């Protein structure tokens, strides 16, 4: 009969959204962009924000110090820059009742065939994984901890138009896999113990952007009008857990989310070298939708 | 942090101190005589600078293969080898009528045409052309001596050699 | 034949002139048909035309053009084993390629010159077919069909005859083997002509330096086995009964130095004959006699044997040459850095008779100085003249610098700002400039540097330096371990010796603490200067204004300046205060490093390393906390965490500050951390000893052309820091720290790179032991912040 | 990437190419047209764009190699002078063009070689074509590059006198007296002679250098 | 201020005793050459004499110098030797 | 990686099993492995109901030809040396008169073993390494080395008679070429496809004369895998060459009766009226004597390493790389029976006498056969 349990499974859902729905990333907002590089590699720099505004009401906060070389070799379909990179995450956190932050790595390969005009088709197999260090003060139990793995897919689906010299038209397709850990507990409140354990969650995580980039010019400095949209969906949010109440058993899973995410990003070149850039994000419809995002990017090639 | 060179055009080689020749006095000679750094005196004549065609001189491309599309100066060429010496005449002339280009007189029981101005654009550099082309076909035998002779080269309407 | 037109039709090679010129049936004459074999033979030997079929027509001939331009291409299917460029210009050998006209007639034989190529590879099962393919209007390209068998495999290296020593012997000293261990894979069974005639060199050699002068070798047999598969290899030898070496006769014209040589020549009477001693005494009186000016002489040994005895004596010739060989020398190839940078560095001068070792220690210390990747000698005669020569050095550059930045992140907000560039050969002028620094929320730093290093044309070197570094550390208002330091220094330094140096200087180093958390270190040495605060109160202000007397020494001496092979280095590195000071106490480092060569080409090579320290008060007082040696993090002892070995603060308790908010600030409050307890802090004591240990192996993957720009290594640390005060009787129930015996070691891999960035490095490590809290990192970077 | 198409389209494109400053597209097309019709009737054409498009485009050695063998197959022309010129320029360019020199720094002392080599070509052509259009040019940048030897050699001079080595400070201004006895270098020299006589205590030809000195001293 | 380390400087034209012994007046251009080398210092200015100077700086030891002026004649015979030991005047230290 | 980087020509594995008769093996003795896989030619021999075989590195047994009983095992790789024995490596061929077994070496030597117990009866050296199957004539025993160093040895006493001299060029094959005799007359194969000889009493080099390609200068195919090995008819001598394309002649001219250079076979037998042999490429095919016209061939056994045939109660034999025994009839010409006996395969020349047959596989080292 815990007609708190809701609350308090509903904070268990918004921790998983927020580890998750938290480690997402276009090749925007993670390299600003690779079209027309020279050199051999960088120091692809990242900063961001992004209080959430879902039933609870969070908070956010990252780094993503990078590195990697990329040779040219032109083989296959549309021209193809391979590229390395590995990333390092201090993803830190809060909510409406804890708090927490994590440490992470992983290996972030790409490509830039694109279909040379601007698709996103790629090659980014992101491979990250985490291990989450939160507490939690919903009667100070605390601590909970685990790791994760989160598998990604890369490539978008863009048919460029390109009339002028500005119009960067494109539609965007990405798709990741994961998954969570069995975090097995008890929350004592009642002397019985109370317990909680969320075999996994294993999500799909979908979205079908579509892009609507405007260029620029400077002397030697390249500016542009990054605007974007487009669904952000998953596909099996199982998410299933134990109620132990010690009142009775009882399952209760989460469903499918849909949100339909608004970018107003921009970028620079100035001087070669650097590629500076400030991005801004904004989400609707409803569940997780994140509200306050910035994005700073940055990159020094060589 | 090596070497960025630059040389889309630069301006620092029209002030260095001319050469001011090194007198000697009475008794001390010295033998320059390995002297080949020696710049030889010349007359003018020129540019200097950014005033110079960098631009290579004109060479057109051959139309048909077996074109000696060669230019020298202010001259062209298309001389063309073939069987007969009766082909290209039709070729030009049906050319001229059907491409609508301008002549004054053209002495159609002769092949020496003398035409009005022509003019091409080009935005290779920022300056434009227009002349009078002149084609003088006259068949020396089995081949056909072609040449051709611009009067004046207007720059959009001025003429400068 | 009265012949008005000579029908090339459709030749997309040739033009009529050439034709005209390359004509038998020139136009003037009667032609007949001795003519029309004569164009068809010449067509022929041009080979233009898949068939040259001459036709005449009333009195002209046209040839019935077939096409053979053009080769529209060279397509190679699937080599896997030599490069294409070899394919290309071994076919270009043959005499096709794109552009040409086909030759059909050869096909074959290319392909068999191909069969030729890859039996020289030591692969002799190998099939190659031409296919040709039609194309628009000219275009018929030539593709390579390939079918490579497999590389034979070198099943005994025999050796008959030899009664003295064991065949496994030589086979093992050998360059090429039959046997590899797996455990200890080295090379591969594949077989090579270069590689015998090494072997045979070797071989021979080895036999000669023992006494057997009249060895030789017999004869040579490698067979096929009968598979296409197998290699066997005989060699035939006659030892012949060593002999003995009776006594040098060292003649000819010596120009007066016959002393050295004499002492040169020094054989204890009975010795066995020894080749290589032989050559390397011929080479040493070369060397000696380059030194004095004869930088060419002639010198020819002649064993001169005597079977009949057998033993043997050697007769030796000399001849002179003439001196004066230095009259210019110039570089090449310094296009960013000045040339007084490098004259600087050359203790061979104009005008003075040539000293070969001189222009030797000029190619070293140009290597040592480190702004350049490469330097090769050289040496010219100016001819017309007899004795006169241009030393001319090599030089190719590479890029020194850096531009180090990175942000990484930690607390709440998104700020960090760690960057810095050390220049180092600033614009060639020999300088080094050196500007690094950063912002936080909190802490400000910055910091210059300037050392020309040659003040003066002794070597005279002076430096600079600045750094100013607030720790303003505004938690929420003030009294928040408020830590304002700033100073400057002057290092000027001469050397003493070759290798050698000294310095001195004088430094000044304001410092003002603030309202610091009264732990137990910082308060023995708080108390043990004079000033007392109160246990258990926040709020203290202890301001120091000091100089001292920089001093140091060096010993550098290397065989490159990046990247070394072989060699040593230290520096010891000093500091005293001088009376009036505010604060007395001394502190002397001791850096370390080794190398030892392993193979003889340079590229094994195991690697040394150390550091030492220590630090005191002169009289009572003790060396300033804030000075400690930290140790740990990457560059000194890999895997751990940066700054974090070493003794772990404790606290007082504490009630008020007026900074602590609920659960804010756990520094040892009343919440958290009370009366003495261990908290998990690093707060460095004063020694230290970090030893540590490498291996360089060559990189695995990449071709040597910049592989030389790239360093693998396997590696093992250690380290350890105490507190030579640290007083353990009043404070039993804690870590002994003033107890050494306390070594942290690890092990793992690290990747180098010489991006233009400058030296950036990976490594991944392991902490084989701890201690009560040490945070491990198991990789660790520069571009950026670390894991 | 080569569209497949008649010739004459290719080169009006390549020649758009040219005018847009679209230099590499340029590039691309006309090594296309070049080295897949290598008997062209136009093949001249092409070469000479096609160095000028190397060069245009800052990368140098191909243009080098490019003029080389375009000397060595056409060893004469109606248009050889335009080929020696853009050698010669192509040299002087490797001479000095890091624009590191926003700091100011004169850049005498890196090695003379490319400068050396640019002057014999330079010279070469004014003295074979004098009567061409491109002379005045090229006697300008061979004042230039007399000048800057000649800084050259005044810099390893002053170098030696510093360190002490006087028979080589005679030595090295002996040579920029008998080979650039024009310039404004050697006039600064003199004095480095007269210094490295009197040290070596062979006073007569001291004031023998004095006198020299005194003559064109204004 | 004092002073601890600088390598050592030479300058051209090494000279024995004997050889210096040898060379007398009458001789030619090429007899000279010949039994001492080639001088490396030479005189452009006019007449036709070469310099032979044996200087060795010793590293904070003074300094010694054999100045050595051979005057040769129009056509090429010697007709003058000016020899001199170490230099006049103090060298220093 | 390493796995998917190799490519050869391949072979087809074993075609139409008929199997008429029962094939048997008498005794499997193991008298030890053995030749391993260096190429040599070992080929155990038999007289008198006695099988001497050996190994490549150590003993030589004395077995029982009925049963396979050990007479007696000595080991003559040195008890005493530098290393562990000093493996002898025997590759000779064991053979057979008196009272001796000849066993050619590898470090040069020729040993001479005795019937009863096995004390050496003399052992010589000769220049270069033994490795053809040593020949009993007149008192003489040819060895022809791998130096081309026919070095005759004299019978009771090691003695060196002689030693003509042959040509050797860089990649020869491994030069195998055993001599034979003929009316007091030796012939010899060579290393180069010339067919040479020497009277067997002095060393006359009768007559030299070039037979065919031989791998080198003009290579066929690094396949030529070939026992340069001729025979004696009536009065006329055939051959192959060294890399087979077969030829006829007579022994004091050499003047070639025919040629045949389209089959360079390996390994050959002939028999009265008609040839058998194997070819370059394992292209079994019969012949007329008089002229070099086909009968029939086959084609089962393409890239199977072979072995030479034998003549066999009516039915020719062959052995194979793969431990089969691949039974053929005499006349056309396809299989009549099949078996398989080891799984280390056949390497030598199998053997025919007293009804017994027998070959030595890498590591059983004997088979007694008997269909």
């Amino acid at each position: 009969a815990n007609k708190e349990a809701t609350r308090n499974a509903a904070a268990l859902f918004s921790v998983d959204y927020k580890a998750f729905l938290n480690e997402v990333s276009n090749l925007n907002k993670r390299m600003g962009d690779l079209r027309d590089i020279n050199g051999e590699a960088g120091c692809w720099a990242r900063i961001m924000s992004g209080t959430g505004s879902a039933s609870g009401g969070f908070s956010d906060n990252y780094t993503h110090v990078q590195v990697g070389v990329d040779k040219k070799h032109e083989l296959d379909g549309l021209d193809l820059f391979t590229g390395f990179t590995v990333t390092h995450t201090d993803s830190s956190a809060s909510a409406d009742v804890f708090s927490g932050k994590t440490k992470s790595v992983g290996a972030g390969l790409y490509a830039s065939a694109m279909f040379d005009s601007g698709a996103y088709i790629d090659l980014i197999g992101k491979y990250v994984h985490h291990d989450n260090e939160y507490t939690a003060t919903f009667a100070g139990l605390g601590t909970r901890d685990y790791s994760t793995h989160s598998w990604y897919a890369g490539a978008e689906a863009g048919y460029r138009y390109h009339v002028t010299e500005d119009a960067w038209i494109e539609p965007q397709a990405e798709l990741v896999y994961g998954s969570v850990s069995g975090k097995q507990f008890a929350w004592k409140d009642q002397g019985m113990h109370l317990s909680m354990k969320d075999k996994d969650y294993n999500p799909l995580i979908g979205r079908t952007g579509v892009d609507v980039g405007k260029s620029f010019s400077g002397k030697d400095w390249k500016v542009t009008a990054r605007a974007g949209l487009g669904y952000q969906f998953d596909l099996l949010a199982n998410g299933e857990t134990v109620l132990r109440d010690a009142s009775g058993e009882k399952r209760i899973k989460g469903e499918k989310d849909s949100r339909m995410l608004m970018s107003v990003g921009l970028n620079a070149e100035i001087r070669d070298n650097v590629r500076f850039g400030l991005e801004f994000e904004k989400s609707a419809f409803g569940k997780y939708n994140v509200d306050n995002a910035v994005n700073a990017n940055f990159r020094y090639s060589f | 942090s090596r070497y960025k060179r630059q040389v889309s055009g630069d301006e620092a080689y029209l002030e260095a101190a001319p050469l001011a020749e090194l007198h000697a006095p009475a008794g001390m000679i010295l033998p320059v005589t390995s002297g080949d750094y020696a710049i030889p005196v010349t007359n003018g004549s020129g540019a200097v600078g950014k005033a110079l065609d960098i631009r290579p001189p004109a060479q057109p491309l051959a139309l048909v293969s077996g074109a000696r599309t060669q230019f020298t100066g202010d001259t062209a060429s298309l001389l063309v080898e073939n069987g007969r010496g009766n082909t290209l005449w039709p070729q030009v002339v049906s050319v001229l009528q059907a491409k609508n280009y301008t002549i004054t007189q053209r002495d159609d029981a002769g092949q020496t045409l003398t035409t009005d101005w022509v003019q091409w654009n080009r935005l290779d550099e920022d300056e434009q052309y227009r002349g009078r082309y002149q084609i003088s076909v006259k068949p020396q035998g089995y081949q056909q001596a072609v040449t051709v002779k611009l009067l004046n080269l207007e720059q959009a309407g001025k003429p400068v050699a | 034949f009265v012949v008005k037109d000579i029908h090339f039709e459709g030749l997309q090679r040739v033009a009529v002139g050439a034709a005209l010129l390359s004509m038998p049936v020139r136009t003037g004459d009667t032609v007949n048909d001795e003519d029309i074999s004569n164009t068809i033979r010449a067509l022929f030997a041009t080979g233009n035309f898949e068939d040259v079929r001459v036709l005449r027509d009333g009195d002209t001939l046209l040839v019935q053009v077939k096409e053979r331009p053009t080769i529209a291409s060279i397509t190679f299917s699937g080599n896997k084993s030599v490069k294409d460029d070899m394919l290309k210009q071994n076919l270009e050998a043959s005499g096709v390629r794109v552009g040409e006209s086909l030759d059909r007639t050869t096909i074959a034989d290319i392909e068999k010159g191909l069969e030729d190529f890859y039996y020289s590879v030591g692969k002799y099962s190998a099939s190659v077919k031409a296919v040709v393919t039609p194309l628009p209007r000219n275009r018929v390209d030539l593709k390579l069909v390939f079918q490579e068998g497999v590389s034979a495999e070198i099943q005994q290296i025999n050796i008959v005859g030899n009664h003295a020593f064991t065949t496994d012997e030589l086979i093992s000293h050998f360059q090429l083997r039959d046997e590899v261990p797996w455990w200890n894979v080295v090379g591969d069974r594949k077989y090579q002509k270069q590689k015998l005639a090494g072997d045979l060199e070797t071989l021979r050699s080895y036999y000669l330096d023992r006494g057997y002068a009249r060895f030789n070798i017999d004869s040579t047999q490698v067979s096929l086995t009968p598979d296409k598969k197998g290699i066997y290899v005989t060699v035939n030898i006659t030892e012949g009964d060593q002999y003995k070496l009776s006594g040098v006769e060292v003649s000819g014209n010596l120009a007066g130095h016959s002393a050295e040589i004499e002492q040169l020549t020094k054989i204890e009477p009975g010795e066995l004959y020894n080749g290589t001693k032989v050559t390397k005494m011929e080479d040493d009186i070369k060397k000696l006699l380059g030194r004095y000016g004869y930088a060419y002489p002639r010198v020819q040994s002649m064993p001169e044997i005597n079977d009949a005895d057998k033993t043997v004596k050697l007769r030796v010739n000399v001849d002179a040459g003439n001196r004066f060989y230095v009259r210019k020398i110039r570089f090449e190839g310094n296009d960013t850095s000045k040339d007084a940078v490098l004259r600087r560095e050359m203790r061979q001068m104009e005008g003075a008779w040539l000293g070969s070792d001189l222009v030797d220690q000029g190619k070293e210390r140009l290597n040592r100085l480190g702004f350049f990747e490469t330097v090769d000698t050289d040496t010219q005669r100016v001819p017309g003249s007899p004795d006169q020569v241009d030393v001319v050095y090599k030089v190719k550059e590479r890029n020194t610098g850096s531009f180090n930045f990175g942000i990484g992140y930690g607390t709440e907000s998104g700020v960090s700002f760690q960057a810095g560039v050390q220049q180092d050969n600033w614009l060639g002028t020999g300088y080094a400039v050196g500007i690094n620094g950063t912002k936080n929320d909190y802490q400000t730093y910055a910091e210059l540097s300037v050392t020309n290093p040659y003040f003066t044309v002794d070597g005279v070197s002076l430096g600079g330096r600045l750094f100013y570094n607030d720790f303003q550390a505004d938690d929420a208002d003030l009294s928040d371990y408020t830590n304002k330091s700033y100073g400057t220094d002057v290092t000027l330094g001469f050397p003493i010796n070759e290798y050698n140096s000294l310095r001195a200087g004088l430094g000044y180093v304001h410092n003002s603490l603030s309202n610091m958390q009264p732990q137990v270190a910082m308060w023995r040495y708080l108390y043990s200067m004079g000033e007392h605060p109160s246990t258990s109160d926040q709020d203290n202000s202890f301001k120091t204004d000091d100089f001292t007397f920089n001093y140091g020494w060096t010993y550098n001496k290397l065989d490159r300046g990046y990247f070394p092979t072989d060699g040593s280095r230290v520096n010891l590195t000093g500091k005293v205060t001088i009376p009036g000071s505010d604060n007395e106490y001394y502190k002397v480092t001791l850096d370390t490093a080794t190398y030892v060569p392993i193979d003889d080409d340079h590229k094994w090579v195991v690697l040394g390393r150390t550091r030492w320290g220590y630090g005191d008060g002169l009289g009572g007082k003790e060396m300033p906390f804030y000075e400690n040696f930290y140790a740990g993090g990457s560059s000194t002892v890999r895997g751990f965490q940066s700054n974090t070995i070493g003794p772990k603060a404790v606290y007082f308790p504490h009630q008020a500050s007026n900074y602590d908010p609920d659960y804010d600030y756990e520094c040892a409050t009343q919440d958290g951390a009370k009366d003495l307890c261990k908290s998990d802090d690093a707060v460095g004591g004063n020694a230290m000893a970090v030893a540590s240990l490498e291996f360089i192996t060559p990189t695995p993957f990449i071709s040597d052309k910049y592989a030389n720009s790239v360093r693998t290594s396997f590696f093992w640390d250690m380290g350890t820091v105490w507190d030579t005060n640290w007083d353990s009787s009043q404070y039993s129930g804690y870590p002994d720290y003033s107890d050494p015996s306390n070594i942290r070691m690890s092990a793992g891999i690290a990747l180098q790179w010489m991006s233009p960035l400058g030296p950036l490095v990976f490594s991944y490590a392991q902490p084989f032991k701890k201690y009560d809290g040490d945070k491990a990192e198991q990789f660790q970077f520069n571009c950026g912040k670390t894991w | 990437e080569v569209p497949d198409n008649p010739p004459n389209e290719i080169y009006a494109t390549a020649q758009q190419k040219l005018q847009d400053g679209n230099w590499r597209q340029a590039i691309t097309q006309l090594e296309a047209l070049d080295n897949r019709y290598p008997f062209g009737p136009y093949s001249q054409q092409v070469q000479l764009d096609l160095i000028y498009a190397y060069y245009k485009n800052a990368d140098l050695p191909l243009a080098q190699a490019a003029i080389d063998r375009f000397i060595r197959l056409n060893p004469t022309h109606p248009n050889i002078d335009y080929v020696m010129y853009m050698r010669g320029l192509t040299n002087m360019a490797l001479d000095d063009s890091a624009l590191q020199g926003f700091f100011g720094v004169d850049r005498s002392d890196r090695d003379p070689q490319h400068a050396r080599a640019a002057f014999s070509d330079f010279s070469k052509l004014v003295r074979g074509y004098p009567n061409s259009q491109y002379t005045t040019d090229a006697t300008k940048r061979l004042v230039f590059l007399k000048d800057r030897l000649a800084k050259y050699e005044y810099s390893v001079a002053e170098y030696y006198t510093e360190r002490g080595a006087w028979v080589a400070v005679v030595n090295r201004v002996e040579g920029m007296l008998r080979d650039y006895p024009d310039t404004q270098a050697t006039r600064d020299a003199l004095p480095l002679m007269e210094n490295a006589y009197r040290q070596m205590q062979m006073n007569a030809q001291a004031e023998k250098v004095a006198k020299i000195i005194a003559a064109n001293s204004s | 201020e004092r002073v601890v380390y600088r390598p050592d400087i030479n300058q051209g034209n090494y000279l024995t005793a004997n050889d210096v012994s040898k060379i007398r007046v009458g001789m030619t251009q090429q007899q000279v050459a010949y039994a001492l080398g080639t001088p490396l210092m030479s005189d452009p200015f006019g007449t036709n004499t070469w310099f032979y100077v044996f200087r060795q700086q010793p590293g904070h030891e003074g300094v010694t110098q054999q100045t050595l002026t051979l005057t040769f004649n129009s056509s090429g015979v010697l007709t003058n030797i000016d020899n001199k030991p170490a230099l006049s005047g103090n060298g220093g230290h | 990686l390493f796995n998917s980087e190799e490519d050869v020509v391949k072979m087809s594995p074993l075609p139409t099993v008929e199997n008429q008769f029962t094939p048997t093996t008498a005794w499997s003795t193991s008298v030890g492995s053995g030749i391993g896989n260096f190429y040599s030619n070992l080929h155990p021999a038999l007289a008198d109901n006695v099988v001497y075989a050996a190994d490549r590195a150590g003993l030589v047994k004395a077995l029982n030809a009925d049963d396979g009983k050990e007479i007696w095992s000595v080991s003559l790789a040195e008890k005493d040396g530098w290393f562990s024995k000093e493996p002898a490596l025997l590759s000779g061929g064991v053979t057979v008169s008196g009272g001796h077994v000849y066993i050619g070496s590898e470090k040069a030597q020729v040993y001479a073993l005795n019937t009863s117990d096995g004390t050496v009866a003399w052992q010589t050296k000769v220049a270069g390494e033994a490795l053809s199957r040593p020949v009993v004539s007149d008192g003489l025993v040819l060895i022809h080395t791998s130096n081309g160093q026919l070095q005759a040895l004299n019978e009771a006493d090691g003695a060196v008679k002689w030693t003509v001299n042959l040509d050797m060029p860089s990649l020869s094959l491994r030069g195998e070429s055993a001599p034979t005799t003929a009316f007091g007359a030796a012939v010899v194969g060579g290393d180069n496809g010339r067919v040479s000889a020497v009277l067997m009493e002095q060393g006359q080099m009768i007559w030299q004369q070039r037979i065919s390609q031989a791998t080198g200068s003009t290579e066929i195919d690094r396949l030529s895998d070939v026992d340069t090995t001729p025979v004696v008819v009536n009065g006329v001598v055939f051959a192959l060459a060294y890399n087979g394309n077969l030829t006829a002649l007579d022994l004091r001219s050499g003047q070639i009766m025919w040629k045949r250079e389209l089959g360079s076979v390996n390994d050959f037998i002939v028999d009265g009226n008609r040839i058998y042999l194997v070819d370059q490429n394992d292209r079994v095919m019969a012949l007329t004597i008089d002229g070099g016209v086909t009968l029939w061939t086959q084609s089962d056994l393409l890239h199977r390493l072979l072995t030479s045939p034998v003549l066999y109660n009516g039915n020719l034999v062959v052995g194979d790389s793969e431990g089969y025994l691949h039974w053929i009839n005499v006349e056309d010409g396809r299989f009549v029976a099949q078996q398989k006996v080891d799984s280390s395969g056949f390497q030598t020349e199998p053997v025919a006498a007293d009804g017994k047959l027998l070959i030595q596989a890498k590591d059983g080292t004997v088979y007694s056969i008997t269909r």
